[PDB]
């Protein structure tokens, strides 16, 4: 079973960097793979930050959080590293990482596959 | 973004109740829209894929239907288990907009 | 009143246990990768679900296969240089000591003999330097192979550093890889995995110690095929490695002789400076870490209050006796008196020195009439290499004492190339089923 | 319609699915069927899968069933074989438990079908006369 | 190549014409201009590039016909 | 029922027996076809075997009897061939003395069989255009 | 009696020296060169 496990800090001081670490167990990221990353809190709920493209390296980000967010990876370590700059205390949330594709034999569907993350807490405050 | 809207806000009901709630979108999006159930403390749990696919080991109770801007889930048989968050997402086109979220809890008396 | 009827199905997920020839998957050596496919960039691996297979270490026909392939391309290695015909001769050898230590007194031989040139009708006076381990008097010496066979010289060029091979199966069958942890190698598998090529396997050579191995991700390991049995060897596998430093600090000299028609054979000219003894060292609090593990594992078969005694080996043959290995295209024997050698009870720097002695005519199998000379190497030769598996043996095991004592062993290959391939079977599909369907023709 | 990615099952991937789902996949298994010493061992191999293959295909036209994956024919089930229902052998069992449980009646079943395909040979013969 | 062409239902035959319908963007030239005035290499070099999709479209309609006939047959 | 043996026809034990009874142990032969230097020879005899049977399913394909041990065809036969009526073919004769006697006749009747298959083939082509 | 069948519009590339055929010929002169001067003597004694 595709397992996806969140490690980074739990405080981090305002204007300062968050990295945050995605490590995938039970699977490959070379292939064709969607790996998005999510936060979510109690005055905003989920809220989608941007995704990666695995083969391609294509990424996209949400427009008001594209001046301030990146998200690389790293096939080899088999992890997916966000890094979320200038942050405030209205970034104080759980973030999850999220997995999504889908099997096909030939051109007929077999099965649709997401899996998501046990969450991290994050917390700004000085 | 595609503003994604979610109706009713709340609904209290009982076991083996029916219940319905409906998902719209600012923009077309096709029929690219999932369900998701989410329970406090835990996780999103993907409910339907493609508005209208049972995804495997899901209830049958659940369903989905619609599609363009109106999106419809209907739970025949509310179950214990079935009082929590849903969630409609739209992954037509980028951003990805979350909808408010439709909170079910159990009705029972006083 | 069933209604219900027959169907055929072509292509279903069906397997059994089955034997075959697996080949080559690799990314000048004496294991030639030449005749070895390459590699993919990316293997692929399918984990099945509810899938629990058998498994069996001590049934595994892949080992003798392994063996097999290994000792063809280390005959086919040898094939295409010199053979040491002439070298039976009569010798004349003397005591070396120019600069020698207590413990290296006798062990080297200055020699001289008479040879054959490029010209069948010419000879030539040499001398060389040889072990005392290779020369048996007839001060006249002579070769120790002499009167069984004719030795054929190792071969400069190639290198005898080992390199990882992965096999692969054919079409029409598949190789299972039980992905549980605890697993000792005998019994029911539940969470198992289809491979295309299993991991790249380094063929190492070696005796009462497993070197450049592969270490256990939860603890210590034992395995035997019965314990209760005396007669069969324990299987060890550590969870981290100890280093182990071993070196040859003679600084050697190679010259060359002409004995034929483009024929070449090395000898030891001189060793410039002091002569001392090759040895290795190993850590003491690590061994004795990893000794207090081994016996905490052993309680658990052996009852937990029981005392557990290392001691020495039984005695037998050289290579049997002491852990014989390769260092720097040099073959080492060295004494293991000093590690297994304590008794355990139910209830800073330095490192232990273990010496060992150089060796030039081989017979790395166990085989007779079939004999290999090792070039001298130039120069001080040193290396490190990790410790990760032991192979032991219950001495006597009755009812009378309440002790149990084990000893080193080793001398079979296979049981090296088992601690490798235990995860590993093979299997056959069977495509054709019949199940119940309502059609009719 | 973006956002997701592909990928390809690969071989012996529904090995753990139910018979229901494993029989959608029929295509991949039988395709990877047909694809000094050293040499001979490997053309011996070579040799011996497609004399398998060559045997299986045989078999199968024996049934009347040539050139089909799925051939479903007018033999009854016999409830001695195995008394399960439907229900119970597509929706809750996989091809492996199937095989195992079964393993003790395939031959009859065979010669069931090599004698039900030289009736219907014989009886189209006899039509056809006409 | 037998078992290629009998995954298609063409089993046992040389010339096997099926249902899958011609689009018309894998070629605009009608039939007087192909059968008339061409040869099999010029037509091979001209849609070599939109061969894959056809055999794709080939099984997937082989396995709905199957399909339907096990419908069928099980009435 | 009871006292009585049962034994299993082995390869060529209807050689001597009549057309029409021997007719009825086509799988018996048909399962027997398929199954340094000596291991050189025995692949290639196993190799020549393999193409020979590929050879033979191609021809009966080509006729177009493919996955058939009987098949009736529309080619009519000449008397020239032969002026022998059934029941002396059938009931008072074996497959060698047949063959022996047509012998020469055989390349001409499979042209016939191969030109009646085309004709087929396109006018079921022309059928299908409408 | 070889045969030869001429093809009518059928213009094709080719290409020298980027033959497979060259080198193929070359490996088969050789190893006929090695095999003929397998069965007969060596003049090993020579060399006086
Ligand atoms: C367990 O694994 C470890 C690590 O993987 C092994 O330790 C490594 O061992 C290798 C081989 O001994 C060693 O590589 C050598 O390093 C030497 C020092 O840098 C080099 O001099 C040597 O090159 C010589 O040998 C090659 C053939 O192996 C030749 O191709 C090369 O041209 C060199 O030969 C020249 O020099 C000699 C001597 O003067 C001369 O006679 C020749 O004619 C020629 O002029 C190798 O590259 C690694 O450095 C080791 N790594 C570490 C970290 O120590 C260890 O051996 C393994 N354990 C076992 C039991 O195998
Ligand atoms: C081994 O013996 C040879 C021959 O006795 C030694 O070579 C001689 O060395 C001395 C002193 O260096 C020279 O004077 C002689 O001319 C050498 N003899 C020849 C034939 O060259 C050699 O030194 C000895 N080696 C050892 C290690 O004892
Ligand atoms: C190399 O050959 C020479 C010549 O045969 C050997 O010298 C002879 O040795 C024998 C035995 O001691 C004597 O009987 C002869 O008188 C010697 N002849 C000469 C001309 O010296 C020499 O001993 C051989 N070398 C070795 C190391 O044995
Ligand atoms: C493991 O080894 C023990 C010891 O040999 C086996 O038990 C012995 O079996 C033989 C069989 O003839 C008896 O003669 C001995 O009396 C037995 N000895 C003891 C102490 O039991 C045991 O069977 C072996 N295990 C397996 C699974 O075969
Ligand atoms: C093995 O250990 C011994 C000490 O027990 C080492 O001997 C020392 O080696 C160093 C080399 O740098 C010298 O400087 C010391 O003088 C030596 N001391 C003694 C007491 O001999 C030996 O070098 C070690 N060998 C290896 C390969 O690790
Ligand atoms: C084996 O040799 C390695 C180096 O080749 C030794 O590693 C050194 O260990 C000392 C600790 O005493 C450190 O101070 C050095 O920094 C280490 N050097 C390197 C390059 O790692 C190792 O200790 C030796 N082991 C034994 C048992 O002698
Ligand atoms: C293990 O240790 C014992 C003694 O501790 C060794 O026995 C010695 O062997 C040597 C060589 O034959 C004798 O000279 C000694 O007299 C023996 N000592 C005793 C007390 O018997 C034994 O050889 C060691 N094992 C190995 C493999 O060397
Ligand atoms: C392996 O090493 C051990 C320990 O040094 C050797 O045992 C010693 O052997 C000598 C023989 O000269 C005795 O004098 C010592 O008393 C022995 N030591 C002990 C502690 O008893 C052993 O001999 C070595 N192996 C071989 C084959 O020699
Ligand atoms: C001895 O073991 C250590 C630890 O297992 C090896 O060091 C590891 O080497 C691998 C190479 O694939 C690295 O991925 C690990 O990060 C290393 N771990 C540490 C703690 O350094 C070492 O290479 C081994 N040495 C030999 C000669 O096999
Ligand atoms: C060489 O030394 C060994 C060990 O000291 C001794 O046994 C032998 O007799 C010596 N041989 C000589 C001096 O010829
Ligand atoms: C060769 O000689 C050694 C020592 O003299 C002896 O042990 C061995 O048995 C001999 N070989 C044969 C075949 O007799
Ligand atoms: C350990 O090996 C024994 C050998 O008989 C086996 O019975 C046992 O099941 C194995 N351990 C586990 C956990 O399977
Ligand atoms: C060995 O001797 C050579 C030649 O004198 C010298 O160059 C080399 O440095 C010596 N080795 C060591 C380790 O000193
Ligand atoms: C073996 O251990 C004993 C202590 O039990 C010690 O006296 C002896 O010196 C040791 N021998 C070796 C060779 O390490
Ligand atoms: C494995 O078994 C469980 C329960 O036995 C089932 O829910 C699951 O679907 C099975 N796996 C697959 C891939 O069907
Ligand atoms: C052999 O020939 C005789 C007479 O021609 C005939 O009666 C008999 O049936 C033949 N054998 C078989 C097996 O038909």
């Amino acid at each position: 079973q595709v397992q996806l496990h969140e490690s980074g800090p739990g405080l981090v001081k305002p204007s300062e960097t968050l990295s945050l670490t995605c490590a995938v167990s039970g699977a490959s990221i070379s292939g064709n793979y969607y790996w998005n990353w999510i936060r979510q809190s109690p005055g905003r709920g989920l809220e989608w930050i941007g995704n990666i493209h695995g083969n391609g390296a294509t990424t996209q980000y949400n427009p008001s959080l594209k001046s301030r967010v990146t998200i690389s990876q790293d096939t080899s370590k088999n992890q997916v590293f966000l890094n979320l700059n200038s942050m405030t205390a209205a970034d104080t949330a759980i973030y999850y990482c999220a997995t999504q594709f889908r099997t096909y034999v030939g051109s007929h569907l077999f099965s649709y596959s997401d899996f998501w993350g046990q969450g991290v807490l994050v917390t700004v405050s000085s | 973004d595609i503003q994604m809207t979610q109706s009713p806000s709340s609904l209290s009901a009982s076991v083996g109740d029916r219940v319905t709630m409906t998902c719209r979108a600012s923009q077309d999006i096709t029929t690219d829209l999932n369900w998701y159930q989410q329970k406090p403390g835990q996780p999103p749990k993907l409910l339907i894929y493609v508005a209208s696919s049972l995804q495997n080991g899901v209830p049958s109770r659940f369903s989905g239907s619609g599609s363009g801007t109106e999106f419809t889930l209907t739970i025949r048989s509310l179950q214990p288990e079935d009082f929590a968050t849903y969630y409609c997402l739209q992954y037509d086109s980028y951003p990805w907009t979350f909808g408010q979220g439709t909170t079910v809890d159990f009705r029972r008396t006083v | 009143a069933e209604n219900l009827w027959v169907t055929v199905y072509y292509g279903v997920p069906v397997w059994k246990d089955a034997e075959t020839t697996l080949f080559c998957a690799s990314d000048h050596n004496v294991w030639a990768t030449h005749a070895c496919v390459p590699t993919d960039p990316n293997p692929q691996e399918i984990h099945l679900e509810n899938v629990t297979e058998e498994f069996n270490m001590w049934k595994n026909n892949m080992v003798e296969q392994m063996h097999t392939d290994i000792i063809s391309l280390w005959d086919q290695s040898l094939k295409p240089c010199v053979k040491l015909t002439p070298l039976c001769v009569t010798l004349q050898c003397t005591n070396v000591t120019n600069n020698i230590t207590d413990d290296m007194r006798g062990e080297l031989k200055n020699c001289s003999f008479n040879m054959t040139t490029e010209l069948r009708d010419k000879k030539q006076k040499v001398y060389s330097l040889f072990y005392r381990l290779d020369v048996v008097q007839i001060k006249e010496y002579r070769l120790i192979n002499c009167n069984t066979s004719a030795c054929t010289q190792a071969c400069p060029k190639v290198s005898f550093e080992p390199i990882p091979i992965h096999y692969c199966a054919p079409a029409g069958f598949a190789i299972l890889k039980c992905k549980d942890k605890k697993f000792n190698g005998t019994g029911p598998c539940p969470s198992v995995s289809t491979v295309q090529c299993t991991h790249g396997i380094k063929p190492v050579v070696s005796t009462q110690l497993l070197l450049n191995g592969s270490l256990a991700e939860e603890e210590v390991m034992i395995r035997s095929e019965n314990i209760t049995n005396n007669a069969k060897n324990i299987l060890v596998q550590f969870n981290t490695p100890v280093q182990i430093n071993c070196t040859r600090p003679n600084n050697n000299t190679r010259k060359s002789i002409r004995i034929g028609p483009g024929q070449a054979f090395y000898a030891t000219g001189d060793i410039i400076g002091d002569i001392r003894q090759a040895h290795c060292n190993v850590s003491k609090a690590t061994w004795n870490e990893t000794l207090g593990k081994v016996v905490k594992q052993l309680r658990k078969h052996f009852g937990n209050n029981t005392i557990i005694r290392f001691a020495n080996s039984s005695g037998g043959d050289l290579e049997v006796t002491t852990h014989s290995f390769n260092c720097g295209g040099e073959f080492f024997y060295c004494n293991t008196s000093g590690l297994f050698n304590s008794t355990w009870i139910s209830n800073s720097n330095d490192s232990i020195t273990l010496p060992c002695r150089i060796k030039q005519i081989i017979n790395m199998w166990q085989r007779i009439g079939q004999c290999m000379y090792a070039p001298p190497i130039q120069g001080v030769i040193r290396c490190v290499s990790n410790i990760t598996g032991l192979i032991l043996t219950r001495d006597g095991g009755s009812t009378n004492s309440t002790t149990e004592t084990f000893r080193p062993g080793g001398g079979d290959m296979r049981d090296n190339w088992r601690s490798e391939l235990y995860k590993y079977k093979v299997v056959k599909i069977e495509p054709l089923g019949v199940a119940p369907t309502r059609c009719k023709r | 319609a973006v956002g997701i990615g592909a990928v390809f099952l690969g071989f012996l991937g529904a090995a753990g699915s139910t018979m229901g789902a494993a029989s959608m996949t029929l295509t991949v298994q039988a395709r990877n069927l047909l694809s000094t010493v050293w040499g001979i061992k490997q053309l011996q191999a070579r040799v011996l899968a497609v004399e398998r293959y060559l045997r299986d295909q045989q078999l199968l036209g024996i049934w009347g069933c040539s050139g089909k994956l799925i051939c479903c024919t007018n033999v009854p089930w016999n409830s001695s074989w195995s008394n399960r229902n439907l229900s119970e052998i597509w929706d809750n069992m996989t091809w492996l438990q199937w095989d195992k449980e079964i393993s003790n009646y395939t031959q009859i079943i065979y010669g069931l079908l090599e004698e039900s395909q030289n009736q219907q040979e014989k009886n189209e013969q006899d039509l056809l006369a006409l």
